[PDB]
């Protein structure tokens, strides 16, 4: 549950390698953000093409056709053609898959692979196969809620200064 | 990976400064290396002279110089040309050779 | 909705249109101001809250229709290059993971009855009995009971719809 | 004259779909039943 | 004597030189004898023993400086001049100078330039940094650029540098910093593919007296009008010089035919009797205009069967109907109504349309969402002129070259600009710092807010 998730996140932050040592000029950064308008801005053609990769073609077509239906209030009604409806029973699955694609965009395939571990022995929530792998990149922790992203970077002095100069 | 645009009139001196701290000695060594590259009988003897100059250290930089000998020499000459007539003279001399023409085209675009 | 009375003289129609425009402007502004009050925190009553909710619902639906028509006019905001970039990234990730696409559920799936039972239980859970359920809700309860009663026929219906239904 | 706004949007949708299908043709392991 | 042989020249790095801001000593704030260190890119006071530049040199071992006002290099602490031809690009970027042949060939440049970093671009098509709320000023300034006559006039400092100005005149900062910004934008050998309008906007806020700030975004049309009027006044030296470049380029002349309506709540007998009064008769109040104000028709307020898209639309010529000697607009001031006719008399070479979107109703400001359906490559304004003026006017076909568009709600709005790149014929959409390529056919689908057309 969310409280246990918070506890795990705190423990992972504390258990990173010399995370609290700031004698050489290191610096840690916690980023939190929300992926604005995620549900509303979901292109349906692109969503269909993405779904066809993971699920049967007929299933994907059915889901897209479902999302493209007519809304109707007491007297008003329009055709929803841009965003997902969010009230369907599989809207959760659609949202999580789109969020996975967004995660790949944010993290990069290499670092996503490093975090998720090899396909044979996937890692746990916050864990790496080795501490060298953990330290190989500025990004140390990542977690996407339904649409809220939390990231934890640890920069050295040179990396931080170069990023600031850019 | 080295590109003709990467080389400016002081790229050689900037590189020598990574082993020689003093500006005067860096300038002297850069000029001597340019002269060696210019008046060189062939690749092996030029590399031997370069190592004789810069010791057994700096061998990575010497390897880069030997790998791209003519490119660096002509790019530095063109970028350091003080006069417009001189610049055009080096441009024509380079164009006289295909490889040097390749370098010129890379420099322009 | 479009309003055009064929027999109404055009000057009277113009006057009515001006009236409606003025009233609409006042309606929108007062709805927004009242919502700012209520949200910022002010003492209000059930009738005012309900009326403001209705007004805000209508305004939001108008805005959503504007959004949909603007989308249909401006085409996909995601360019073809961006689409192919994200698509290639996704396929590369799935290949790396060695993922096997989910198949269409077979006719004799082992757990299909389990999944149907879970779905029906989840649908039933949404009824915290108040003793007053409307026609549609009671009809859905009846359908859920029918599916509970005869699982296999409901599965046949479901697979038929998943294969053919598109409207 | 007038503009048929829907037509240009439909053309752009079809162009995007055509390009995505071009890309998808290369991908192999996809599944589909008759 | 040691000049041409400075051993520290390799120390320079052009990745830190940013000459886009105020030129004052970073320690004493003085404008006098400013030298920029070419190893770190900071400004100090100039030269001599015990000076800030000298002490910085001996402190940090940064031994190369440039006199920001003289364009001469020096090597400190032993101050001797440096002469080297490879340093000319730094001076050029610091103070671009365009020769007459260059300004003549400025538009015929079909080959992209490349900045110091690996970024290709085209002169003029260059982004402007976005301070908090600046997009309106960015768009307006971008539109003002790309006007060959005005741009060419401002690309030579000698043109406007000698004109007189009263003692306590701050309104010349606008003209001189605008010249600086124009030269920076059209610099063909920049160190970066973007420019900072910080100084120009500081001058703008100062001269406007906190109107048109940079932390709050104002109306594009109001900013354009104020800027043009200010430029005209500032270029009018110690008087209202009747013909500046702004007047030569943009200002045309119209003939307004105002007829005071007798009264709405009067009997017909009195109403028609008042006609002979001459007070309610057509007058001729011919005046001048920097920009035409086109008024969109009111939104339909109800959707219809045709063009099922809820978005309305109008032809360009329907809104250009006004400004012909037939139509009559209805002005309504307190206690008085006027029927105003219009008749264009003098057409300027570069014509500005300012389509009125935002209107204040009884309660709030509403943005008209109507889209003007217009051609881009050809429009004939011959008919909207009197036959007495058509003989004088030879060429009257105009082409759109700039189009400023507003997006979003009136409060949380944003501005973008479609610009035609001469030399080529490609249309680029500049948002504050992003440069997209827009197809010619998609310009007409936007809510054109301001437009600039060229007479050919
Ligand atoms: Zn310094």
């Amino acid at each position: 549950p969310p409280p246990l998730l918070v506890y795990k996140w705190c423990q992972g932050i504390n258990n990173l390698q010399d995370v609290w040592e700031t004698s050489e000029g290191e610096c840690n950064v916690m980023l939190e953000s929300r992926f604005e308008k995620m549900y509303e801005k979901i292109d349906l053609t692109l969503l269909n093409r993405l779904l066809r990769l993971i699920v049967d073609h007929n299933i994907a077509d059915y889901m897209t056709a479902k999302n493209n239906v007519v809304i109707n209030y007491k007297d008003m009604n329009h055709t929803n053609s841009y965003g997902i409806i969010r009230g369907l029973q599989f809207a959760s699955f659609i949202v999580q898959y789109y969020g996975l694609v967004m995660d790949l965009l944010v993290l990069g395939l290499h670092r996503a692979s490093e975090m998720a571990g090899p396909p044979q022995m996937p890692n746990d929530f916050l864990s790496f196969q080795d501490i060298a792998t953990e330290a190989a990149h500025p990004i140390r922790l990542f977690c996407r809620y339904i649409d809220r992203i939390h990231i934890f970077f640890r920069f050295t002095a040179d990396e931080a200064r170069d990023l600031i100069q850019r | 990976d080295l590109h003709p645009r990467d080389i400016d009139a002081f790229w050689l001196q900037r590189q020598l400064s990574r082993f020689y701290d003093d500006a005067i000695v860096s300038q002297k060594k850069a000029d001597e290396v340019l002269e060696i590259l210019k008046t060189a009988s062939d690749d092996r003897e030029c590399e031997n002279q370069l190592v004789l100059l810069l010791g057994f250290n700096t061998f990575d930089f010497i390897k880069v110089l030997r790998q791209h000998r003519m490119m660096i020499l002509y790019c530095t000459l063109l970028a350091s040309a003080q006069s417009e007539a001189e610049k055009e003279r080096i441009m024509g001399k380079m164009e006289a050779d295909p490889e040097l023409s390749k370098f010129l085209y890379q420099l322009h675009e | 909705i479009p309003w055009k009375v064929p027999g109404l003289p055009t000057p009277i129609e113009n006057m009515i249109l001006r009236y409606v425009k003025a009233k609409a402007d006042w309606w929108t502004n007062t709805a927004h101001y009242n919502r700012e009050r209520i949200r910022r925190g002010a003492t209000v009553d059930k009738t005012v809250c309900k009326k403001n909710l209705g007004r805000l619902t209508r305004l939001y639906l108008k805005a959503e229709q504007e959004r949909q028509h603007n989308y249909l006019k401006d085409g996909p905001y995601i360019t073809a290059e961006e689409a192919v970039a994200v698509y290639t990234t996704t396929v590369h990730w799935l290949e790396s993971r060695r993922f096997s696409p989910i198949p269409f559920p077979p006719l004799s799936y082992k757990h299909d009855t389990k999944l149907l039972i879970l779905a029906l239980e989840r649908l039933k859970e949404a009824y915290s009995v108040k003793s007053r359920l409307n026609q549609s809700q009671r009809e859905e309860l009846g359908l859920i009971e029918q599916a509970y009663d005869n699982p296999h026929e409901a599965l046949s219906r479901i697979k038929r719809h998943l294969l053919t239904q598109r409207a | 004259g007038e503009l048929d706004m829907r037509k240009i949007g439909q053309a752009r949708n079809t162009l995007m779909d055509m390009r995505l299908s071009q890309v998808s043709d290369s991908v192999s392991g996809q599944t589909v039943v008759d | 004597r040691r000049s041409r042989h400075c051993p520290y020249l390799d120390t320079i790095n052009r990745s830190v030189l940013d000459f886009d801001f105020e030129k004052l000593c970073s320690i004493s704030l003085s404008h006098i004898n400013a030298y920029a260190c070419l190893v770190c890119g900071k400004y100090f006071q100039g030269r001599g023993l015990k000076s800030h530049a000298y002490i910085h040199s001996v402190q940090f071992s940064h031994h190369v400086f440039l006199n920001l006002h003289t364009l001469k290099f020096y090597c400190l602490p032993d101050n001797y001049e440096i002469i080297d031809s490879s340093l000319e690009d730094i001076t050029y970027v610091l103070k671009p100078t365009f020769t007459k042949q260059q300004i003549a060939n400025l538009d015929k440049q079909a080959k992209l330039s490349r900045a110091y970093d690996g970024t290709t671009y085209l002169p003029g098509i260059v982004g402007l940094n976005n301070i908090k709320a600046n997009d309106y000023a960015n768009a307006v300034l971008q539109a003002l650029s790309n006007v060959p006559p005005l741009r060419n006039y401002f690309l030579e400092e000698d043109n406007y540098k000698n004109i007189k100005r009263p003692p306590g005149d701050i309104m010349f900062l606008l003209v001189q910093r605008f010249g600086e910004l124009m030269r920076k934008l059209w610099n063909p050998r920049n160190f970066k593919a973007h420019v900072s309008p910080h100084e120009m906007l500081q001058a703008v806020v100062l001269c406007s007296k906190k109107t048109f700030q940079i932390t709050k975004q104002g109306d594009g049309v109001d900013f354009l009008s104020w800027f043009l009027n200010a430029l005209h006044s500032a270029l009018g030296g110690t008087k209202k010089k009747k013909k500046t470049i702004v007047t030569d380029v943009f200002q045309g002349s119209m003939r307004i035919f105002t007829k005071k309506l007798p009264h709405p709540d009067l009997p017909a007998e009195e109403k028609e009797q008042l006609l002979h009064n001459d007070e309610y008769q057509e007058t001729m109040v011919e005046s001048t205009f920097m920009y035409l104000t086109l008024d969109l028709p009111t939104a339909p307020l109800y959707k219809d069967e045709k063009e099922q898209l809820i978005i309305p639309q109008v032809p360009l010529f329907n809104i250009l109907a006004k400004f012909n000697g037939i139509t009559e607009k209805e002005y309504k001031t307190y206690k008085e109504n006027f029927l105003k006719r219009f008749q264009l008399t003098k057409l300027p070479p570069y014509l500005i349309f300012c389509i009125k979107r935002f209107t204040k109703n009884n309660f709030f400001v509403e943005k008209n969402p109507t889209i003007v359906n217009f051609p881009i490559t050809n429009v004939d304004l011959r008919e909207y002129l009197s036959e007495e003026v058509q003989a004088v006017h030879k060429n009257t076909t105009y082409d759109l070259i700039a189009n400023i568009v507003h997006d979003g709600k009136p409060s949380e709005g944003s501005y973008r600009i479609h610009v035609l790149h001469h030399g080529t014929g490609k249309w680029y959409e500049l948002q504050d710092l992003q440069v997209t390529d827009i197809l010619p056919q998609m310009i007409t689908l936007s809510e054109a807010y301001i437009q600039i057309w060229k007479r050919r």
